[PDB]
Order: C-alpha cells, then structure tokens, then sequence
C-alpha cells in the first residue's frame, strides 16, 4: 500500500507508530517491530509514536514487555493522544526519552472491562481485575514517579493532561519544541 | 372465567413464566390479594418456571414470606434458578413437587456482559457475590443445609429430580398421583 | 362461547400447539379444573402437537397422571416428540388416534447449541441423558415395551402410523369413522 | 377486576416498571385520583423498579410530594437509580422495605451518547450536573444526609440492603414478616 | 374507568407523550370535548412532554387558545421543545409547574436530514426560520419577553428550573406542596 | 365514549393521520354516516394531516363533494399535500383554519422509485402528470385561481400561513380565538 | 493500487494530501509522511493539500504537532474544502505558505463531540471540552491573527468562508491564481 | 489490478478519467493526477474523460481548481454521461478543448443537498446554499457563455442535453467525429 | 490476480471482454481499454467479447462512443449472452465484424428505468426517457438495418434471438463456426 510503504520507510529509520486502539493485532505488530529493530541495531533508539485512544491491557503489556526487554531505548512520543494503554506505553518509554508533542493530550484512567457469567466466574474476574488494576497503578506510579495512592486517586475516572500537565505529572520527560 | 381465574378462586397462583419484574409484580399482587381474602387459608403457588431474576426473586420471595397465609409450593415440571428458591420458600410440611419435576438450583449469573470501569465492576461483582450469598443463605434456612454445602452444590447446575429434591430439602413431599389416570 | 369453550364443557382439552411452558401451564390449569368439576368423568385430551419441551412435557405428563379423572388421549394429525409421550400417557383402554394421524417418537434434543465449560456441559449432557432415560422409562410403562427397545426405536425419528402405533403400544384403538361422511 | 385494580382500591400503586414518561404519567394519574378519592388516607406506593429517567423521576417525585395524602413507599425487590429517590420520597415514618430488597442509589447518567457542538455539550453537562445536584438535594432532605455525603456515596453504585438502607436514611423500617409463611 | 378517564372528568388532560400528530389530535379532541361539556370551567392541561413537533405544537397551541375555557397548564417533570410553548400557552394567572420540573425552551430543529435541491432547501429553511420566528412570537406574547430576547435565549437549549421559569415568564406560580407527604 | 366519539356526535371528523387508503376509507365511512344521520346539517372536518396519497385524496375529496351536507374544513396545525386539497374542498364560506396552522400545497410526487420499462414509465408519468393536473384543476375550482397559477405556485412546496392561505383562497376565514384562554 | 501509486509519486515531490475526514488512520498516515519527508530533505517545503470535511481534534493535533516540529515549512492548500480540522490544518501552515485555491470553501466551527456516561464522567468530559475548545480557539486566534473573542464568536456555529473571505480573515495567506 | 494498470497506462498518455460519482476520494485522486501530470509536462494537454453521474460540489470544485491552476490545458470529454458535477467539470475544460462524444448526454441541474439541525444551523446552511448555488450558476454562465438568468432558469430541475444540444448551449466546444 | 492476468494477456492480443452488467465501472474500464488499444495500434482490430446481461444506457453509450471514435475496427462477439446494452454493443461493432458464437442468445428489449420524485421531475424524466428510447431504437435500427418501427415493435418486451435469428435480424454479421 501507500500507508504501509510509508510505515515501512519509517521502520527503516526505527520509527514505529502506535496509532490505533491497542488490540492484539496492533500489539503483535509492534512487538514484532520492536523485536525486528532490536535485532538490526541493539544500541540505537526506537522512536515509538503514540496516537492511541487506549486499548487492551494485555495487548499493551505485550508491548511494554517488549519495550523493556529490547536492548534499545524506546523513545516514546505522545502525538495527539496518549489515552489509556496509550498513556501507559507513553510513560513506559526510557526515562529521558518520553516526549509529548506540545498539543498532545494524555488521558489517564483506570482499566475498563466487563464481568460475565456465573457468580463464581465473576468473583474470579474481579479478583483478577483487582490484580490488573493494582499492577497498572503500580507501573504508572513507577513510570511517573507519583505515589500509587495518587495514581489510584487521579486515575479513578478520566484524568486528562496537556503536554505541560503530563510533564509535571511524570508521563513525559520533555516536550518537543523545534 | 378462565382456568387461571378458577385456580385463583381456590387460592392457587401460577408462577409459570420466568421470574422477571412483570411476573414478580403479578405474583406479589396475587399473594397480597389472597392474603386479604383469607389470611388463615393456605395460598398454593404452582411453579413451572425457568427462573431468572434475583430482585424479582426476592420480591416474591419476601412476599410469600411476608403474608399471613402459609404458602404451599408445587413444582410442576421445572423450578430452575430463582424458581427453585421460591420452591424451597414454601411453608415446611408444604412444598410439594410432581414426580417428574426437575429442580435446578444454580448460582446467580449475569445475563450478558455489563461494561464499566473496574471500580464500577468491583461493585457489580460485590453485588453478584452478595446475591450469591443471599441465594445460599435463603436456600439454607429453607433446606436445612449449611450454606457452604449449597455453595458447593450450586457451584454448577445441580438438577434435582423431585425424589432427590426432598433429600436435598428443597421440597418435602413428592406428591403421589391421585387416581391411576 | 367458542368451539374451544364448548369442547371444554364436554371435558375435552386441545393440546394443539407445541408443548412449551405457556401451553403446559394452560393444559395443567385445564386438567385441574376438569378434575375439580367432575373427578370421576373422563377428561379427553386432543393432541395435534408437534411436541417440543421436556419439562413442559413432564409438567403435563405428571398432571394427567395426577388427576382423579382418567385421561383419554386422541391423536388428531400429529403427536411428535413430547406429544407422543402424552399420547401414550392416557389411560389404558383409552388413547385413541385418528386413522391418518402420525405418531413421531423421538429422543430428546437440544434446540440449538448451549455453550459453557466442559464441567458445565457434562451436566447438561447428564441431564439430556436422564431426560432420555425418563422419556424411555415413561414410554415403557405406557406402551409395555422394555425401555431398551424404545432406546433402539427412538434412536432416530420413528414416525408411527396410527395402525402401527397401536402395534407399538402408543395408542390402543385406531378409532373408526362414525358415519361415512 | 385485576389484582392491580384491587390494590388500587386499597390505595396502593405499583411502580413496578422502570420510570419512563409512560410510567410516570401513569403514576401521576394514579396519585391524583387517589388524592381525590380520599385526600386524608395514605397512598401506598410499591416500588420494584430498576429506575431510569430523571424528568420522569421528578414528575412522580413532585406529585407524591404534592398530594394531600401521605405516601407510604415500600421497596419490593429493587429500588435502583430514580426509584431509590422515590423510595426516600415517602413520608417520614412510612417508607418501608422488604428485608431482601436492594436499594441502588446512583448518580444520574446519560443512556448512550448525545452528540453536538461543545457549546451544546456544555449545556447538556450543566444539566446532568444540576440533575446530579437535584438528585443529591432531594435525597438529602429525605435521608437527613448532608448532600456532599450523598455525592461521595452515589459517586459509584451504592447498593444498599434494606437493613443498611434504613441506616442510610432511605427507608425507615425494614418491615417484618407477618406470619412465618 | 382509568385514572386518565377520572382526571378527564375533572377536566384535566395529560400531554404526557411527545407532541406528534397522534398526540396533537388526541389533545385537540379532548380540548374541544371539554369546551363543549362546560365552556366556562377551566380545562387543566398536565404537561410531562419531551416536546417535538411544530405543526402538532401549533395544532394544540391554537386549540388551547381557541376554546372558550381558560387553560391551566401544569408542568409535571418536563416541558421541553414544543411542550414549553404549550406550558406558556396557558391562561395568565394559571400556568403552574411543580417545583422540580424542568422547562426546556429550544429553537426548532429538523429531526434528521431532509434532502433536496437548493431551491427546495431554501424553502425548507425559510420554513424552519418562520417556525423559529413563530416559536419566538408565540413565546413572547405569553412570557412578556421581547422576542429577540427569546431568540438569544433559545439560541441553545435553555433548561429552566420552575423557580426560574416563572422569572422567565413561562409559568406564573411554582405550586406548593399541599401536605408535607 | 372517547372524545373522538363525542366530536362525531357533533358531526366532526378528524383527518388527523396521513391520507392513506386506511384513513380514506375511515373518512368516507364517516362522511356517509353523517350524511345519513342528518343530510342538511354541516359536517365539520378537522384537518391536521401531513397529506400523502392521491387516490386516497380523491376518494375523500369526492365523498366530501358528494354528500348532501356542506363540509366545514378546519385546518388545525397542518394541511400538507392532499390535506390542503381537502382543506380547500370544504364548502365556500366554510373552510376555517386556526391562526398558526400552516397549509402546504405541493405537486404530486412518487414516494420512492417505481421501476419498469420505459413504455411502462411513460404511463406512470402520464398518470403523475394527470394527477398533477387533477390536483391543480381541483385546487382551482375551490380557490378561484387559474390552474396555471397553481402550477406555478405548487411547483415547489408553498407553505401558506393561515392568514396567507385565505389570500390564496385555500381557506375563507382564519377563525378567531373565542376567549383569550 | 493506482491511487496509492499517484500519491506515492506526489510524495516523492513532497506533496501530501489530507483528503479525507481527519481520523487517527489518516492522521498517522500524514504524520508518517511528514516525518518521512522531513527526514529526506529537512530544508524543502512540504505541500499539504486539504480537501477535508473536518475530523477528530486529537488526530488533527497530531498532524499539527508534526507540521510544527518538522524542520520543513508545511505549505498548506485549501483544495475544495477545509472544514473543521481541515481549516485548522490549513491555517496551521507556515505563514506566507497557507494557500487557498480560488473556489475552496473554508468552514470554521467549534468542535463537536458527545457526552456519555455518569454525571461524574460528563463533568470531566465537559471540563475537557472547555479545555479543547479554548485551545482550538486559541490556536485559530494564533493562526488567523483574529482576537480569540472573535474566533469564539464566529466559530459558534458554522462560519463559512470563500477563498477571498478566508484571505481577509486570516486562514490563508494567498490565493493561487495561475 | 487490471483496471488500475490500464488507468496507469493512460495516465502515462495524460488521459485521466472522472468515471464515478465525484466524491472526495475520486476528486483527490484526480487532483493528484492533475498535479502529477502538470509536474511531468507543463505544456502538454491533459485529456480528462467525464463519465460521471454528478457528485459533491466541493469535491468538484477541488478538481476545477486544479484544472484551472494547472499550466496544462485540461481537455474534457463527455463520455456517456456528464451529469451534475460531471457537466460542471466538462464545461470547466479549456475553451476549444471541451468535447462531447456524440451520444454522451449532459445533465444540468441545481445542486442537491440537505438541511439538518436547529433553525440557526439551517439558516446558515441555506445562507451557504445560496452562496454555492450562485457560484455554481455563475461558473456555468462563465463556461457556457449563457446568461446567469438563463442558467438559473434551465438548471431549476433536470435539464438534459444531447451532444448537439450541449454544443449549442455551450458546455462543449466540439463533438468528436472520427 | 489470476483473472486479471489472463485479461491482461488478452489485452495484449487486443481482446477485451464485456463480461458483466454494463455499469459505469465496467464501461470506464472498457473505454480505457479501447483508448489504450487504439493508441498502441490504430489499424489493428479490437475483439470485444460480449457476455453481458445488459446494463446502463449511458455506460453503454460511453463504450459505443469509444467503439466508433477509435480508429480500430471493433469486432464484437456474442459469447453466451448479449442482452440489453450487451446486444447494443454487440450490434455496435464494425459491419462485417459483428459475430455471434453459435449458442449465444441475444436479448433485445426497450430500456428499463425508474421514475422518481415530484411530477415536474417525472415529466422531465419521461421527456428524457422518450429521448433515450428513441435514440436507442434509432441506433438499433441503424445497426441491424431493420426499420425503426420494427425495432420499437420487437423491442417492446423481451425479444430473444438465437445466433441464427440474430444473424437474419441484423445484430451479427456472421456466426463463428470452426
Ligand atoms: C489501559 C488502562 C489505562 C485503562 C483502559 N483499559 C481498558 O479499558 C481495557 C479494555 C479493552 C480495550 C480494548 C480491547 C479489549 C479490552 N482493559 C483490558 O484490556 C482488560 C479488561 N478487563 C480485564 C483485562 N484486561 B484503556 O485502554 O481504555
Ligand atoms: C437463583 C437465581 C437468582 C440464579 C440465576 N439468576 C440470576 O442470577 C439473575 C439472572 C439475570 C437477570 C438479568 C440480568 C442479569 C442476570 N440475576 C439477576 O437478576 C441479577 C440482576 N442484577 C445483577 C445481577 N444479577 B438463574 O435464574 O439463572
Ligand atoms: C421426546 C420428548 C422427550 C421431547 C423431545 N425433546 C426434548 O426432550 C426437548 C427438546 C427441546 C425443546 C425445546 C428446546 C430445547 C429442546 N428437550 C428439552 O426441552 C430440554 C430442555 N432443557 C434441556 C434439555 N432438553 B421433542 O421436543 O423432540
Ligand atoms: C438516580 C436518578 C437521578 C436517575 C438515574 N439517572 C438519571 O438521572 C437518568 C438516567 C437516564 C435514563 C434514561 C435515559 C437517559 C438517562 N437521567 C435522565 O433521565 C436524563 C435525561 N435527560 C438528560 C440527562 N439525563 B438512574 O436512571 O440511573
Ligand atoms: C420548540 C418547538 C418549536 C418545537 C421544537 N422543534 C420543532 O419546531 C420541531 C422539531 C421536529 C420534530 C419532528 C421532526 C422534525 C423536527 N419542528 C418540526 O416539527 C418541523 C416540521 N417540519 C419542518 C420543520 N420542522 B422541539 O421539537 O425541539
Ligand atoms: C398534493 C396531492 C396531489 C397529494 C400529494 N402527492 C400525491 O399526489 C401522492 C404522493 C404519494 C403518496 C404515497 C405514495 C406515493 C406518492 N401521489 C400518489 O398517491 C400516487 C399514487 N400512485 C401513483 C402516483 N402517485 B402529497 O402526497 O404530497
Ligand atoms: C475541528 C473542530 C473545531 C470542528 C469539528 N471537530 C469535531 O467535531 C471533532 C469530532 C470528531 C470527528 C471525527 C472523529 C471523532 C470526533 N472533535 C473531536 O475530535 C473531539 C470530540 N470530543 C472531544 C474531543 N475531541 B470538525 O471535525 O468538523
Ligand atoms: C453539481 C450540482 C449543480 C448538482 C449536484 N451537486 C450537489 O449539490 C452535491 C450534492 C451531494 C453530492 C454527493 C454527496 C452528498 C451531496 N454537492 C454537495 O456535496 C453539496 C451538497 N450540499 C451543499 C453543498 N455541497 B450533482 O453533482 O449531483
Ligand atoms: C440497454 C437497453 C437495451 C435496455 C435496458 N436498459 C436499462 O434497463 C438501463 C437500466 C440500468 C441498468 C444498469 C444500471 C443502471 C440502470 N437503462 C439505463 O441505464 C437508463 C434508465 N433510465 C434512464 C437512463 N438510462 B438493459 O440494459 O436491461
């Protein structure tokens, strides 16, 4: 295609895009790209750009695991929107390399889901929802440097950030101004 | 008069349909009328219901526990989920069931997915857990089981034949055929 | 009055529609009214039903076995699935069928797929197996067959002509035409 | 007469269905008739409703506050969303609830997305905010809470058991069973 | 008799549903009957409507302005879009509203897109403009506003609380509760 | 009796709904009954219709022109398409309209596409042309216009206010409000 | 394809098209193209052509951030329509390089959205709708040079411009006449 | 594809097709092709062939602007059907280079649209519908050479032309006869 | 594809297929192919094969105009079915070069359409339906050599032809027998 050929040429320049909802297809595409770029040059930075309305937790944890376990420093870029799993992977970049473009907006909120089935199934889902929400809040507290009690208080409902508000909160380390 | 009007003159209400709010408000209206017509004469409650509904269950659970009249439940072909709780909710010594009626005790479920944030789903799950404990506490005071036994038994579907629903304590008598017929 | 009200005055109930819970609660309400109006006069039950339903079957199976009145079943055009069991469920010596009525005995099925974990499907299959054995145990005490013969016969659809439904034991008399008409 | 006609002769209205405009205009028509039949005799209002609707809530909130008769609310199985406000809207000393009725107080929501320009959405949000404050101001004058306490409590779903709905102030008495039944 | 038949005996019509042609022809038929039964006794018109419709608005606007009887409008929970115009269309000194009723004055809209050539759309827009001026001219002769003030106010949705709908001139009295209730 | 039954006792028929065959056969049945009850007393015909239908128009056009009674048409909120032709079809000196009623005269259209060969479409178009000329010839004998003037005026939608529908000749009097109301 | 091959050949001549509704797919395609063209020649102009009925705010803010942070001067071209986010990205071009073709029509209007959920969710959305609408109006006031009080007054409802009306208003700097 | 490869080979011979409804996708494809062919040879004619049932005004104004601002002379060809925006772009060709094939039929009619929303929105749409319809009729009066009062009278409803009727009306300059 | 690669190899041998309903997509594909083959060799025959259930009049008039205005002699071939616009383009081939394969069946019928809208719109459509039906019957009378009064009488409803009946009627000039 055209849009796949432009993405392929940026992939040669080690610039990958998280540009959709983080589902298992986009996550496995990014995890493939992070594994492919960490195999070409293990010492050169990967510039992930986040324009994402959020997505699946386990899909974004797949990306976050490949971002950490790659020897490359994953520079992240809030490009317009870093909501939900998009802010998570934004804040998951290497410290000193998490950027927000000046009009990107960062949405921080607790994970959404759905309970289904019998009351013994739901008691397992809610037991696991408490595990996921605690680990999501632990990592946002690790990324931003905020306390986990502040992370769980701000990310109770939608907590929007500008590029300057996310800078002082801790999601990004700089704001690109050129 | 219908047959249904004729059974109600003899103080018999059909559950019949599934227990939703439309059926629960019908049965509560029927239980309170039959309480007012003669509060010392036993209301009979025929149960052929596939269950469903917990607030509609506990609406007509509480009403058949409220009224001055003793409630005689009779399982016709089926008392599933909520309706099995209503079957056990009859007066002790009452609670008949026909010999080929199945009784399906069953833990509460959500029909379909309800979405929301996790702080909203921790509350819908703390509710379906207390709906589960209330289903088991209600079914323990009427069967004489220990309410952890019912949690082990209603962990899956437990379809009880009427002969093994009186061994479980749901009913008291598997009522015999009158004439060979 | 309708014709249906006129047949019910002469103690005749139509099955007519398929046996679901709505139809079963109608027939149980009709069987108990006709038991109360005259318990020593034979209720006639006309069966033109395509069957369906097992708990609704055993709801009106048990009721026509419960009531003080003998039940005379008459197969009109069709007694399929659950309705063939109700056709055999009449009193012996009763159980007519019209000469071109087909009787379709048939093992229980699930209408559509019911999902679930395998531990939940081992229970839905232990239930459709005991629904199968109860279909065969019921149909053996009313046809005089050996209940493994019926398992071999209802293994597929066994459509019985009325003349070979009395040879099978489902009915007793293929009832003759009154006037040539 | 139905049972519903019989309860209305004894000045009892069912909420029963969800509070929409069709149900609100029914209840307002019933509350004004029962005010005109005897304005000094207590209208009883049975609530088994899943809630819904704010203008339909405040239509039958204001009417049960308008009428000369005291309103006795009784929660049957459920008073969710708007219906919990109507449950608290009964006269003090009235406002019963059955022992296994859940009371779900809950902040106002929009069912589905309403589109528009931001200047049109600043008004739909200033309205759902004043619907929220009116829900909390109404529920504070009837529970005796401080209306910021209710904002903290109805921030999520707060399902109240009837025993902890009188501790909250929604109801006054968890009404006891009359005979063991 | 229903409650709705009982309120109509006391010369009260519900708007209740949205103002479409089916509801407008009902209310016009009710307003003309109540004019013929007693033309010198005040028709009361209860308004819980979400609005909608302009020709159906001006059908029952003109009829409640036509009839010999004075019209007393009472906003129950909601008078939105067209129904707020009908609320102001009552007789001065009449036009009550319950204290938690919202009044939503609002400029006319098209529900969905109507296609056509531009010479056909210049006419559908000259009509929705004269529907807008007629909405504002009608609402100015009944509120005493200057009809450019209403164009500035109904430029967006203006939800009026009943206490600030009498300051606007839509209603005259926020009617007090009779007994504490 | 309904209000609609009460208006018909006073020889008033509602058009109300759109003019389809179901509504046309209703109005023709009402016009012929009111002709037979008193052929020398004026039938009043209330028109709040959105129009539609040409054969259904000319069914109730011809009937209100047939009957011995003079027809008084009153436009309530709307007379569009066919209705406006029926509004002009009243007796001269009759044909009122309420002051905010719009009258939408409009050339005949096809609702949706009708397919066919061109020799079949030359006939469906020669019919919609003679439906157009018959709409204009009918509306010229009742408005006093020259039938080419109406072709120029109904070339697009011509929405007439009631004050400019009597200048057009559709109605005769914009009828005044009786009491200020 | 054909239409992707013609776009690829214009991409070689540094001419990119915003030709659709600005959603996250078209935005990430343009942001990829602006990053790809700023990597080829950092000193040569990129000719973005706007034929857009509008789109998402955060998608267009992703494009606007990549338009600013590219070292290239993004020449923009109103081509037929620049409505909503299309007029924003039209006016977001480099000063002296914002063009309107003479029959392009520029639609300026305040952002549309939708409120959803509970009243605490909606109070956060409307708090953020006031942030987005203030920043959208601040940037339109920065682009056009109009006062922000005039921007919020004109962009209350649809405010259509011709190429000559948008020239005197400030969206475009020239009208192409050849 | 096949149909894209035949169009690509005609694009090498500077023959582009408007063959669909003129929406923003086909317009941006043609505007890309006119910009691509005016970049190859600025002095060689582009043979646009119109087989179009009409389309969007702003999409066709995008094409019409690129037809004018290209240094090439856009020869247009009514091929079977030049309705609505198809007759507009047919008549928008260079004078002396607007052709109709002898059995092409030209439909001239005023623009269709749709009014939507509140009465203040619709009063802006109808204000803009009067602007679009006046400019569409001004350009058809400029193309054909007919008076604008005749353009608005003929294009009140559908006004069909044959190739010989459109020749004397002014949409095309010749009829191809070979 | 496969089916596009076989069509491309027949296009190299100047064999194009009308194999679908004649809509604007297939017509513009054939008109592109006739213009492409008349540009390669202007003096070599193009073998159009008709397997068509009919189609649009204006789409087939686009093909018929490109069949006439091409310097090539368009040999046509009824291959299985030449119904409606398929028989028209079959009979539109060069005289002496209109062929029917021996079991092709030719359906001749008057054009179908649909009247829509107000009675002033429909009176224009029927005025134009009489123009289209007269010109379709004039050309079938020109192609077959039948009188136009016989064309309008036979093509009142469906008028089926075999390959031998269409030979004596005049649609085809030969029947291929090899
Ligand atoms: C990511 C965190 C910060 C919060 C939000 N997460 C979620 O709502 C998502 C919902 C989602 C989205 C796309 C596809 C599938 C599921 N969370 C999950 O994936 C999820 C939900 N429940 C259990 C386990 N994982 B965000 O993505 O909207
Ligand atoms: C003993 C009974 C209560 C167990 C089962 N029934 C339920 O749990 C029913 C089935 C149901 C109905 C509507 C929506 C969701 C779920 N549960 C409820 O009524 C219910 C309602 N709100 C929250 C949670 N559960 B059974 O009927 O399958
Ligand atoms: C022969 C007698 C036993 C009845 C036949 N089959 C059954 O037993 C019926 C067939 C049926 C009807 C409606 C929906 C699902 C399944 N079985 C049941 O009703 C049934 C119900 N719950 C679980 C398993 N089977 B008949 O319906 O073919
Ligand atoms: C708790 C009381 C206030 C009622 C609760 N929520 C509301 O206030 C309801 C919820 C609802 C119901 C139907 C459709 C849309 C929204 N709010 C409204 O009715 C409503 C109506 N218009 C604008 C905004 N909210 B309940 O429905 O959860
Ligand atoms: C405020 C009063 C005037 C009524 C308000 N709006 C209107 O005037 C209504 C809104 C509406 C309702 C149904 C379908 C289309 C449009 N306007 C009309 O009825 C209407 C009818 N024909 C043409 C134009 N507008 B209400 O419905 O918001
Ligand atoms: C103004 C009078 C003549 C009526 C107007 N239009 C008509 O004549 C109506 C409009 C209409 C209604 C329903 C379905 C199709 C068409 N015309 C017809 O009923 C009609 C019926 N058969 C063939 C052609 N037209 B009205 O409906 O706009
Ligand atoms: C550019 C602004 C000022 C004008 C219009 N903007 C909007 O309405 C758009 C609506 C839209 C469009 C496409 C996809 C998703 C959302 N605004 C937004 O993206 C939006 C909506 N709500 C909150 C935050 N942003 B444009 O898209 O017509
Ligand atoms: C060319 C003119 C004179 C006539 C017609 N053009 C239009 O009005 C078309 C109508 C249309 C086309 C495609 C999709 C949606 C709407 N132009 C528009 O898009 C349009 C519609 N309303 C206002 C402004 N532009 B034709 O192209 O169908
Ligand atoms: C071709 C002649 C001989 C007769 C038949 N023609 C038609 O029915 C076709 C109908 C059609 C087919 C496909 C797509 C769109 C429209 N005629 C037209 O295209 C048509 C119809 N009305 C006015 C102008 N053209 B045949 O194609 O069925």
């Amino acid at each position: 295609s055209l849009t796949d050929s432009v993405y392929e040429r940026l992939l040669s320049e080690r610039i990958i895009f998280l540009g959709s909802e983080v589902n298992d297809e986009i996550a496995n595409r990014l995890c493939a790209q992070i594994l492919l770029l960490a195999a070409e040059d293990a010492s050169k930075d990967i510039s992930l750009y986040i324009n994402s309305p959020g997505g699946s937790i386990s899909a974004g944890m797949a990306i976050y695991d490949t971002m950490v376990l790659a020897p490359c420093d994953i520079a992240t870029y809030a490009m317009g929107m870093a909501a939900s799993m998009g802010e998570f992977l934004l804040a998951a970049g290497t410290k000193g390399k998490r950027y927000a473009l000046p009009h990107a907006r960062i949405l921080m909120h607790q994970p959404l889901g759905g309970v289904t089935g019998s009351a013994a199934d739901i008691a397992i889902q809610a037991e696991q929802f408490a595990v996921i929400k605690k680990e999501m809040f632990r990592l946002n507290a690790e990324f931003t440097g905020q306390p986990i009690e502040r992370i769980e208080a701000d990310s109770d409902r939608d907590r929007w950030f500008t590029a300057a508000e996310a800078l002082e909160y801790g999601f990004v380390d700089h704001i690109i101004t050129r | 008069s219908n047959p249904y009007n004729k059974l109600f003159e003899e103080r018999i209400i059909f559950l019949g349909v599934q227990v939703d709010d439309a059926s629960a408000n019908d049965i509560m209206a029927q239980l309170l009328v039959l309480e007012s017509l003669d509060p010392d004469r036993d209301i009979t409650m025929y149960i052929n219901s596939p269950g469903g509904g917990f607030t509609s269950l506990m609406a007509i659970y509480d009403t058949m526990q409220y009224v001055r009249a003793d409630i005689q439940t009779v399982c016709l072909g089926q008392a599933a989920s909520a309706a099995a709780v209503l079957l056990a909710a009859g007066t002790p010594g009452k609670r008949m069931a026909l010999p080929n009626a199945r009784v399906l005790i069953h833990q509460p479920s959500l029909s379909g997915v309800i979405q929301g944030q996790f702080s909203d789903l921790e509350i819908q799950a703390a509710e379906i857990e207390r709906m589960r404990t209330l289903m088991e506490t209600t079914l323990a005071r009427h069967t004489g089981k220990d309410a952890g036994v019912i949690r082990k038994d209603t962990d899956r579907d437990k379809i009880l034949t009427a002969e093994e629903a009186k061994d479980y304590g749901i009913i008291d008598t598997v009522l015999e055929y009158r004439k060979l017929s």
